[PDB]
């Protein structure tokens, strides 16, 4: 069988510029090669089939290319409406397709640090029995961040989930939550809860936290 | 007009079936590899089954045995019988005309499969407190099934809020927050009021959302 | 005389899948274990025959059938398979009696880059009768208006090639089919073995 990789996985560009995705298969295929545009909620777009032929009403700036292992997916000149997610998928055994992982396109900006905030449990939810611990880091750009929690200073490994918003319409910026959720029980035996964020923004890991009494 | 018009998805338990439906218009399905694609969330597109112009089918390792595509000339359609669904069979399926070497070119618009045995139960909402700008919000914790949506003032607080998308606990059910960022001169004076409606369960919540001590 | 199993087997060049070769033999000797007795062959399925018991045997025409595909492919030339290749290129009866023979050519029909010489049908509208044999090239017709000889949306080229490079996993590369099918009907048998 023939996987297939994307280099990216993220890429930032600017409307106007000339951007590059890249494709690859465990095999030869050939030129047969397919690329895919799709945005949230939408299905997926053939853009360019066999590798080099622009699909029937697809903007002339859509470039592609490549042959054997490796492949790319050209925009001349990136447009607003261009902003999504580029997959490739392989036709050498079809009818049975398999598709790249993805590259996202968003749109680029300046660096911007996550504003870090932590939020203990309401004292009405620890009635219900559980407690939740919510990591709030606003408006960073780029989207690539790294959360974890300490719990009196030991780290947390299966008890958070994480939630990010799409690129904002005006910041083209980026919110996280992180939620930690232990018991009553568990959290009335500790003191020190603590969100240790790291983003390319900030020149060491900021840290954010609470003790129980407060 | 050329398009692939799908229907027929929804809740359905653990071990029960669906039967999804697309409507062919502008290609004939009976003339074409007609395969089905389905996505799970954040996740990527899977090949799920083939019906080849010949009759034959193919299935992905996980649907075999369970599902079943199958056509219909003369409604010019494509079908898919799922069968002893499971939960890992949730996300949205796509029906398309594989061209082959010319591509994937005609997508139907989706229709969505939610398999869970989870009782469908509207949200907690729970206040994330205030502690330069304050940030506040609501934990809109364990409902289901989705969507839910939240607004803060009744619509008058747009500015700096956030409502993050469901994450699915292992219960089953969703959870979700919604934040905003204000000027932490107006917490003492200014009401922040977060309203959340959840329609599959008759839901509406607002709560007051203020610092504590 | 012998069968001329050698042009058949050590042919310089072999056919595209679609337009596979049909070499009818006739009034001739036949050893049938001289070909088992080769290590050369990846495959060797026998269904309807033992390939012992066939230098013992007489038929009144045996059937040479030959044709390149890819070695994913060769499990379709089998009875009772699906598939590009047994749908829409060439399929065996299920009653089929007769051998299925294969070895890896990759050494003879990939060229560094590819080899667009061997091609194989991607567009049929039903599958083939048994030993039926599709060489048209017309413009494949997926929609409800006709398509006049011109590619385009709905109108697909029936003929597609496997891009051959040696480079590839063995599942990707040449394989060369021989296919014997032994007959037997009411007059003089005149196919043999020793
Ligand atoms: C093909 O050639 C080899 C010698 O180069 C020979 O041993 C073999 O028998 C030939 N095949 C047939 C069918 O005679």
């Amino acid at each position: 069988d023939i996987q297939m990789t994307q280099s990216p996985s993220s890429l930032s560009a600017s409307v106007g510029d000339r951007v590059t995705i890249t494709c690859r298969a465990s095999q030869s295929i050939s030129s047969y090669l397919n690329w895919y545009q799709q945005k949230p909620g939408k299905a997926p777009k053939l853009l360019i089939y066999a590798a080099s032929s622009l699909q029937s009403g697809v903007p002339s700036r859509f470039s592609g290319s490549g042959s054997g292992t490796d492949f790319t997916l050209t925009i001349s000149s990136l447009q607003p409406e261009d902003f999504a997610t580029y997959y490739c998928q392989q036709s050498y055994t079809t009818p049975l397709f398999t598709f790249g992982p993805g590259t996202k396109v968003d749109i680029k900006r300046t660096v911007a640090a996550p504003s870090v905030f932590i939020f203990p449990p309401s004292d009405e939810q620890l009635k219900s029995g559980t407690a939740s611990v919510v990591c709030l880091l606003n408006n960073f750009y780029p989207r690539e961040a790294k959360v974890q929690w300490k719990v009196d200073n030991a780290l947390q490994s299966g008890n958070s989930q994480e939630s990010v918003t799409e690129q904002d319409s005006k910041d083209s910026t980026y919110s996280l939550s992180s939620t930690l959720t232990l018991s009553k029980a568990d959290y009335e035996k500790h003191k020190v809860y603590a969100c240790e964020v790291t983003h390319q923004g900030l020149s060491s890991p900021v840290t954010k936290s609470f003790n129980r009494g407060e | 007009e050329v398009q692939l018009v799908e229907s027929g998805g929804g809740l359905i338990q653990p071990g029960g079936s669906l039967r999804l439906s697309c409507a062919a218009s502008g290609l004939i399905v009976s003339s074409n590899y007609m395969s089905w694609v389905r996505q799970a969330p954040g996740k990527g597109l899977e090949w799920v089954s083939v019906l080849y112009a010949g009759g034959s089918t193919d299935y992905a390792g996980s649907v075999k045995g369970r599902f079943t595509i199958s056509r219909d000339n003369s409604k010019n359609t494509l079908y898919l019988q799922m069968n002893s669904l499971r939960a890992e069979d949730t996300a949205v399926y796509y029906c398309a005309r594989d061209a082959a070497v010319y591509g994937i070119d005609v997508w139907g618009q989706g229709t969505t499969v939610t398999v869970s045995s989870a009782s469908t139960k509207g949200p907690s909402v729970f206040p994330l407190a205030p502690s330069g700008t304050a940030a506040l919000g609501c934990l809109v914790k364990d409902y289901f099934p989705e969507p839910v949506t939240v607004s803060w003032n009744s619509g008058a607080l747009t500015s700096g809020v956030h409502t993050f998308p469901a994450v699915l606990q292992s219960s089953g059910l969703y959870s979700l927050s919604s934040v905003v960022t204000v000027p932490s001169s107006s917490l003492g004076t200014q009401t922040y009021i977060c309203n959340v409606n959840h329609k599959p369960s008759n839901t509406k919540v607002d709560k007051k959302v203020e610092p504590k001590s | 005389n012998l069968c001329p199993f050698g042009e058949v087997f050590n042919a310089t060049r072999f056919a595209s899948v679609y337009a596979w070769n049909r070499k009818r033999i006739s009034n001739c000797v036949a050893d049938y274990s001289v070909l088992y007795n080769s290590a050369s062959f990846s495959t060797f399925k026998c269904y309807g025959v033992s390939p012992t018991k066939l230098n013992d045997l007489c038929f009144t025409n045996v059937y040479a059938d030959s044709f390149v595909i890819r070695g994913d492919e060769v499990r379709q030339i089998a009875p009772g398979q699906t598939g590009k290749i047994a749908d829409y290129n060439y399929k065996l009866p299920d009653d089929f009696t007769g051998c299925v023979i294969a070895w890896n050519s990759n050494n003879l029909d990939s060229k560094v880059g590819g080899n667009y010489n061997y091609l194989y049908r991607l567009f049929r509208k039903s599958n083939l009768k048994p030993f039926e044999r599709d060489i048209s090239t017309e413009i494949y017709q997926a929609g409800s208006t006709p398509c006049n000889g011109v590619k385009g949306f709905n109108c697909y080229f029936p003929l597609q090639s496997y891009g051959f490079q040696p480079t590839n996993g063995v599942g990707y590369q040449p394989y060369r089919v021989v296919v014997l099918s032994f007959e037997l009907l009411h007059a003089p048998a005149t196919v043999c073995g020793p």
